[PDB]
């Protein structure tokens, strides 16, 4: 989820809220941005067999009809054995299982009753490298300052040499998927102790564009060396064991790092730097933000930092146990959407113990590069800017689907419409929802060769 | 199971034109008695400033008697500075300043400094425009407090570094 | 307690014992690169002119006439007018007769009697050259 947030900020919040079963009551009058956010939190994954009326039509026309008529968002279908996310030019076959996003399972049933009356690895899903050594990836303060790092990803790691391993692959490899061209790949720099990263370097040898800087991300000198003001996303991860002395002192390391970056000034200030923070305790989210009211008894997803895609914790993942049991395909859609398409026997390759092994690209293998990816767009400029002024969300959804095939999932707009550059996540707004010129849309982008 | 009623609790009663300060951190018999003697001295010009103590563990019988002798000028409350609910009870936003005492005779100076630093963050999170005075054990921890966006020395925020002053 | 009643009191303490710690020196040190040098300019070299903590002796010198029987007030007045030194206290032997142990007297009265073996805490100015 953290890796997906690098490509599109706030995506982790949309992911977490889409598997927690929440019942939403519309409210008469309260805070405006909270009301829009709470309506999105009532959305979750659902599966239903497609009506026979949909047989013989392409997916693009099928999901457009569901949104306009049934007010349902169809984003994935199963073709038989495998799940395709927003397929391009794929017919809707008989007895097809479809994935829908709706408030409740009752609304989903309308879809059933509708009627007229060496470059890549062996699997070819991720980029590959000829096992670059760790010593060649180590950079100094002057080495990192002289090189250009624009649009990169900074991984602030807090880990003792004896700390338990957290698997630094799981954040880098989704950023190294075959969906992205080699020129658009985001550079990854890790700030932390080399002793800990040395144990993690076994599975990072074959991942291109990886940099390691020794030191502590708390120090301002290291942060200025890697140009944190120009990075697309700064990730704060802690691997140290909890001392269990006090629940409020468990995340003292990440809170200090987050506050330190927010106060630094560059010759652009640090308060505008997009950051995501890992929390081992839910109650420490109150210290991540300053201009908000804090309550110990409030739920995590109700907090402002979580609603803005800034805070994240493993406590929101407990809902996956119930979701997996009711439908195995639900978990498969989760992994394919966040891990960059991790094929089954690829884990069998990984379980062997030899690490990531590459393969020669063929015409059959290169076909796997064509799949949808998670992306974010802006309505300020481009050929989709006409809907930013006063166009409805439904109009944007149809226009984007017909022109480029992008499937709009949600919106990412400022908390205050006027001061502060804080954006909250709205999941699947109604077709009559009003847009703003400063809005960002979560979309599923097709793979464009070339 | 029934036990006894909560001896210390509730909210500090508001008074018109009343100045009060909040003292937290190491609240023991050594610190409180020594601090009160210096804070309330005949040599210093008398000012009507209320002293409010906030601590987690209930005070022992010796500290309770000390508070009794200073009933009209010293009050104690049970709670942690990390809880926003407890911060409202002592009315930190209306306090002139917040004082964070430190345990000088601590086994781990890093652990003591980290806990005290987190206290300032909690106080600043509740409201940024509060004067905070903290005792600091080691000099290298002063950088963390300075990097806090809400920390402003011009507004009265001060750090008393024991190591820097002792070696100076 | 002293800091709360007056913030300027703590500022005087830090400047008196640390040799002068300007606020932006703390910001430079907090960066993590350690002490950073700089090229001296005409304005930068002006900061060298400030008082320093020192100790003098009345045994042999131009101020030795007050050691025999001169009062403390006379020594304070004479030193300030001629040299700019500001007397703060005395560092006198415990026993006048023997151990070489000296105790500290802070700001003795102007009628105090001095001794030839007395040392005075003074604040001397910066003398170029
Ligand atoms: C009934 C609830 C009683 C709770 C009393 C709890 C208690 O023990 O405190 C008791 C307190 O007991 C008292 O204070 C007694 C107060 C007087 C009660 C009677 C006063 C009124 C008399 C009756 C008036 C009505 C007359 C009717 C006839 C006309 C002492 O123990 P401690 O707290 O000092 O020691 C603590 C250690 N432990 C916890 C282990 C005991
Ligand atoms: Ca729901
Ligand atoms: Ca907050
Ligand atoms: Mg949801």
């Amino acid at each position: 989820f953290i890796a997906q947030s690098c490509l599109a900020p706030g995506f982790s919040t949309m992911m977490a809220n889409l598997f927690a079963m929440r019942s939403f009551k519309t409210s008469p009058d309260m805070q405006s941005w909270t009301n829009d956010y709470l309506r999105g939190t009532g959305m979750e994954m659902y599966t239903e067999t497609l009506s026979p009326t949909f047989i013989g039509i392409p997916f693009a026309q099928a999901t457009e009809l569901c949104f306009s008529k049934l007010k349902l968002l169809l984003l994935a279908i199963e073709i038989k054995s495998k799940i395709s996310i927003n397929p391009r030019g794929a017919k809707i076959q008989a007895n097809t299982q479809g994935f829908f996003i709706a408030q409740s399972a009752d609304e989903v049933k309308r879809a059933w009753f509708y009627c007229k009356a060496m470059k890549y690895d062996s699997t070819g899903m991720f980029h590959w490298s000829p096992a670059k050594s760790l010593e060649d990836c180590i950079l100094d303060r002057n080495q990192a300052a002289m090189t250009v790092l624009n649009g990169h990803v900074v991984v602030c790691l807090f880990a003792d040499p004896d700390s338990p391993l957290i698997g630094l692959r799981n954040l880098v490899m989704p950023l190294r998927a075959s969906n992205f061209h080699y020129h658009e790949l985001k550079h990854v720099v890790i700030v932390g102790s080399v002793d800990y990263i040395r144990r993690e370097w076994k599975m990072l040898q074959n991942l291109p564009k990886i940099s390691v800087l020794n030191g502590s991300p708390l120090s301002r000198a290291d942060l200025r060396a890697v140009n944190v003001n120009l990075c697309d996303m700064c990730c704060i991860l802690s691997a140290k064991v909890p001392s269990n002395d006090d629940p409020t002192l468990a995340d003292k390391e990440a809170i200090l790092a987050s506050l330190n970056i927010k106060a630094m000034t560059f010759d652009v200030y640090g308060a505008n730097v997009p950051m995501i923070t890992e929390l081992v305790n839910d109650g420490n989210v109150q210290f991540l933000d300053q201009d908000d009211d804090d309550d110990p008894d409030t739920e995590l997803y109700l907090t402002q930092p979580f609603a803005c895609g800034t805070a994240f914790a493993v406590s929101v993942l407990d809902s996956l146990m119930s979701t997996t049991y009711f439908n195995q395909n639900a978990l498969t859609l989760i992994r394919s959407l966040i891990t960059g398409g991790a094929t089954p026997e690829l884990e069998l390759i990984l379980a062997e113990g030899a690490g990531l092994r590459g393969g020669y690209s063929t015409v059959e293998s290169l076909s796997n590069r064509d799949r949808c990816r998670v992306g974010q767009i802006s309505l300020y400029d481009g050929p989709l800017a006409q809907f930013g002024e006063c166009g409805k969300y439904g109009d944007l959804f149809v226009a984007a689907l017909k022109s480029y095939g992008m499937l709009c999932i949600g919106l990412y707009r400022f908390r205050d419409t006027s001061a502060s550059s804080k954006r909250y996540v709205i999941t699947n707004p109604p077709d009559d929802f009003s847009l703003l010129p400063t809005d960002q849309v979560f979309v599923l982008m097709q793979f464009d060769p070339g | 199971l029934i036990g006894t009623r909560a001896k210390y609790g509730g909210t500090l009663k508001n008074e018109k034109g009343r100045r009060h300060i909040v003292v937290c951190g190491h609240i023991t018999y050594e610190s409180v008695s020594h601090f009160l003697k210096d804070f309330l001295h005949e040599d210093r010009e008398d000012v009507d400033v209320e002293v409010v103590f906030l601590h987690r563990k209930p005070p022992d019988l010796e500290l309770e008697g000390l508070f009794k002798r200073h009933f009209t000028t010293v009050e104690f409350f049970q709670g942690t500075i990390m809880n926003p609910i407890d911060l409202q009870r002592v009315k930190v936003h209306e306090a002139d300043a917040c004082l964070v005492l430190a345990n000088k005779y601590c086994q781990d100076p890093d652990a003591e400094d980290a806990a005290n630093i987190m206290r300032v963050i909690s106080i600043k999170n509740y409201s940024d425009d509060i004067r905070v005075i903290i005792q600091l054990m080691q000099y290298h921890n002063k950088a963390y407090l300075l990097n806090i966006p809400s920390w402003d020395w011009k507004q009265g925020d001060d750090v008393i570094c024991l190591a820097e002053l002792k070696l100076g």
